[PDB]
RNA sequence: CAGUCAAGCGUUCAUAGCGACAUUGCUUUUUGAUUCUUCGAUGUCGGCUCUUCCUAUCAUACCGAAGCAGAAUUCGGUAAGCGUUGGAUUGUUCACCCACUAAUAGGGAACGUGAGCUGGGUUUAGACCGUCGUGAGACAGGUUAGUUUUACCCUACUGAUGAAUGUUACCGCAAUAGUAAUUGAACUUAGUACGAGAGGAACAGUUCAUUCGGAUAAUUGGUUUUUGCGGCUGUCUGAUCAGGCAUUGCCGCGAAGCUACCAUCCGCUGGAUUAUGGCUGAACGCCUCUAAGUCAGAAUCCAUGCUAGAACGCGGUGAUUUC
RNA sequence: CUAAUUAGUGACGCGCAUGAAUGGAUUAACGAGAUUCCCACUGUCCCUAUCUACUAUCUAGCGAAACCACAGCCAAGGGAA
RNA sequence: GUACUGAUAACCGCAGCAGGUCUCCAAGGUGAACAGCCUCUAGUUGAUAGAAUAAUGUAGAUAAGGGAAGUCGGCAAAAUA
């Protein structure tokens, strides 16, 4: 039983919940929810959405 | 499934029906593969009889060498791109479906396998395993 | 001229059956048999259905590919609040099937349980069982009289239990009255066991126990007049067709000239009684203490209510009844849990079951913490906050 | 389609499997024959859809024979419980090939099924070609374009109420009616039995899967009038904040609800039998599964179980009105 | 050409019964003309699901028609089959 | 002769019928535009309503993975712009 992190968010993922994604060159993609694969499949920046962990380590939240 | 694949197969969400085109993943020349039946697949009126990772399925070769072309193989799929549940709870899925050619005994045509590959086809056919760089 | 292609039937005829049921507590047709070298024990339980959530465990099964490995699971909760005792009833064997003769209640019977015969309580000048109490008035004669001729007659004894819908959430004041069919022992014991538990409750955890195979018995969700192509899974008929399309097509043939019941027609959906057989026990949670939805791998206190409560049920403080899957009915709704009747020993049953992990978040979306002290760790203090 | 007889085939050997010359039947899914019904009209072919029935059984269950060593196969018995597919070509029924499969059996129900669809075909009117005709025109020749109407009535079916048998409420019984599960793979048995070798099983056990069914919505996915939040265009409110209209303006995310083999869960064990193999045992001093008796046995039947509860089937229990 | 093509195209031609203003053969461009294939795209399909408006539904008001021997539960029998 | 309508109510369609019926004038923005979309003047706010939100319709949509396997035929929709 391990807790996994969000690629895109930061955000705990639990067992049994959100998707998972193995790109081409076999790098595994862990998302928490459908609003966190689908703002990774329209490419946005996780550095540049405001919620995320990687905005407030950024920008020193 | 069933000849040549030790072992057995857990239910995984069926993603390509008769008259998909996966990609190719072996060096065996293709680039990709039309698959027009599955190994295994049951009977129902209308049901076009799907795929999906780790199942042997009758395929021909529509691009790629000349030598591969106008004739059924065997064709094993090592990638799937629709989401299907394992077990221990996670969804999870491909960038592509694509697949490698074999014989009816599960030894494939070519040497080694680009891109990632599932485990449920690797413990299952372990010619596939051997060729294969990063599983999943 | 015949079919051209076969295809399996759409539907079950035997639950070709599709109405609407007699009520939202459906009836148990069948309790386990008897067997009188056993203490006496109740076969069956009544709960409510609060909702579902997910468990992480490790399998035992030497064989399989997920052997000692962690699978998730879907399981559903229902609150089970202890019932309690208010009557026995008596049934002797006649050659025109089991017939009831004899029904004793107890002295003082609670509101909840008034409340059951009553349609319009508060016009009430209140009356039910008041000149039944006079029977125990005059040192309990009658009642031992009856009691007696349960004891002389009555080839099966069942009990009149009820539940104790005040410490469950809903705004039903009203509660349930059922008869649960005593096994164990003689009729006399039978008997004497129910005398010694009138007014007296009976908790969950006597009747069932970590590992058991039970049956849920039920109303399906109701979903009202429904078509064709959802009440019986017909293939959808093409685009091009007047009149309709969610149809089917032949209703059958010009010989005869009636239409066939074994048809697809449409009608009712959901609504219905069924008993589902063979669902395991996870757990057996009490009320009477705080982190139920902890673990021995877990640790941490928790409640197996979720954040925000049970979505569209409330929050659980009673004793609880944890089983694998699915089960007939929706939330909040009356549920019977029967003991199976046949000895189920096929192996994914007599697995003793040892959970990991229990979810406890939000089931109101996409929940993500299992517990306000860990969104706190994660979030930090806030706007609202100190 | 099924028999009867047996000249021969089957190295030997009529009847393991076949079987000529003859001969006896059955069926109405063929085509004829007839013209009884319908010309003050029973809507044509084929396909789709959907239900049920037949057995002359393709598969599955249990068996019996073999020219049955194993494997594979062939012949037959009970059996319609259960399934019997996806495609290329053709309007096709029919056909033919491709592949999967446990198997890709044959049929009926006004050649089932057009107020169910479709309208590719045939079979009005337009038109082209070929052959025929002096011609108008013909073709059981080819081609192309060609309006598919009505249920609100009775019955049937599916659901839904409901008067009356003191009133009303609660808990029940169960007559009857229905019924459901299905089939395969892998591992092990086991490179074992068997076999000169080549090859090469089965019962038991385990893990899964196919087809179906009943639910369910924790998760994943879909749906978005939560017009919930944000963004954007054009315009209007003098600006700003906040909004209106663009028939839901559009875009991203989106709870809840509904829902998907696109998700998860679950789908019982007792008896009586058929075919068959037997026991004792006469008729027929022997022998025999049969005559009396009887043992075991099929996916069969009946019950357990599941669904509904006779609105004219029944029980128990509570309260039972005063101006 | 396709895994498979009674379709399509290219050839072949003793052509039932092609053929020269009954016009023959070919033709760029044009066509809501007929047909075949490929890419793209998609709920046409696998295999269905969900949402919106107006209906249908219930109510107040208004209020027809088709059709109608009598009418309306079957199984079989015979009977204008 | 001179009023008035000139039509989703003054005309013709059995009618106060979504049909038909000749013409003049012709604002601002976006935009190539007498297109669509929004506004000013002028003119309407007429079309049986109320309540619920079953099935099946009619009109409008969206769909994971596959992409014509559906079908006589990519019909319808999508895609493109």
């Amino acid at each position: 039983m391990k807790v996994e992190i969000d690629s895109f968010s930061g955000a705990k993922i639990y067992p049994g919940r959100g998707t998972l994604f193995v790109r081409g060159d076999s790098k595994i993609f862990r998302f928490q929810n459908s609003k966190s694969a689908s703002l990774f499949k329209q490419r946005k920046n996780p550095r540049r959405i405001a919620w995320t962990v990687l905005f407030r380590k950024h920008h020193k939240k | 499934s069933g000849n040549g694949a030790q072992g057995t197969k857990f239910r995984i969400s069926l993603g390509l029906p008769v008259g998909a085109i996966m990609n190719c993943a072996d060096n065996s020349g293709a680039r990709n593969l039309y698959i027009i039946a599955v190994k295994g697949s049951g009977s129902r009126l209308n049901r076009l009889p799907a795929a999906s990772l780790g199942d042997m399925v009758m395929a021909t070769v529509k691009k790629g060498k000349p030598e591969l072309r106008k004739k059924v193989m065997p064709a094993i799929v090592v990638r799937q791109a629709k989401s299907w549940r394992r077990r221990d709870g996670v969804f999870l899925y491909f960038e592509d479906n694509a697949g490698v050619i074999a014989n009816p005994k599960g030894e494939m045509k070519g040497s080694a396998i680009t891109g990632p590959v599932g485990k449920e086809c690797a413990d299952l056919w372990p010619r596939v395993a051997s060729n294969s760089g990063v599983v999943v | 001229s015949h079919r051209k292609y076969e295809a399996p039937r759409h539907g079950h005829l035997g639950f070709l059956p599709r109405k609407r049921a007699a009520s939202i507590r459906a009836r148990v047709k069948a309790f386990p048999k008897d067997d009188r070298s056993k203490p006496v024990a109740l076969t069956s339980f009544l709960g409510y259905k609060a909702g579902m959530t997910t468990i992480v465990r490790d399998l035992d099964r030497p064989g399989s590919k997920f052997h000692k490995r962690e699978v998730v699971e879907a399981v559903t909760v229902v609150d089970t609040p202890p019932v309690v005792v208010v009557g026995v009833v008596g049934y002797v064997e006649t050659p025109r099937g089991l017939r009831s003769l004899t029904t004793v209640w107890a002295e003082h019977l609670s509101d909840e349980v008034k409340r059951r015969f009553y349609k319009n309580w508060y016009k009430s000048k209140k009356k039910a069982f008041t000149k039944y109490s006079a029977k125990y008035a005059q040192d309990g004669a009658g009642i031992e009289r009856e009691l007696a001729r349960i004891k002389k007659y009555a080839s099966v004894v069942r009990v009149l239990v009820h539940t104790q819908i005040r410490k469950t959430p809903l705004a039903q004041k009203k509660a349930h009255l059922a008869e649960i069919q005593l096994n164990g022992g003689s009729i006399s014991e039978k008997v004497d066991w129910a005398r010694e538990h009138f007014e007296k409750t009976v908790a969950v955890d006597s009747v069932f126990e970590q590992n058991e195979m039970i049956d849920a018995i039920a109303v399906t969700k109701g979903h009202g007049f429904e078509g064709v192509t959802h009440r019986w899974g017909t293939k959808k008929l093409p685009r091009k067709t007047h009149r309709g399309l969610r149809k089917v097509a032949c209703i059958g043939a010009w010989h005869p000239a009636h239409v066939m019941w074994s048809v697809a027609r449409a009608g009712q959906r959901g609504y219905h009684s069924r008993t589902s057989i063979n669902h395991k026990i996870y757990r057996v949670g009490k009320g009477d203490d705080e982190a139920n939805g902890a673990t021995s791998f877990d640790r941490t206190k928790k409640t197996i209510t979720p954040m925000g409560g049970f979505v569209h049920y409330g929050e659980i403080k009673n004793d609880f009844i944890m089983v694998k899957g699915c089960i007939p009915g929706n939330r909040k709704r009356i549920v019977t849990l029967r003991k199976s009747l046949y000895t189920n020993t096929s192996r994914k049953a007599l697995e003793e079951v040892s959970l990991k992990w229990i979810d406890t978040a939000s089931k109101f979306g996409k929940g993500r913490f299992q517990t306000p002290a860990e969104k706190h760790a994660f979030m930090g203090t806030l706007k609202k906050d100190l």
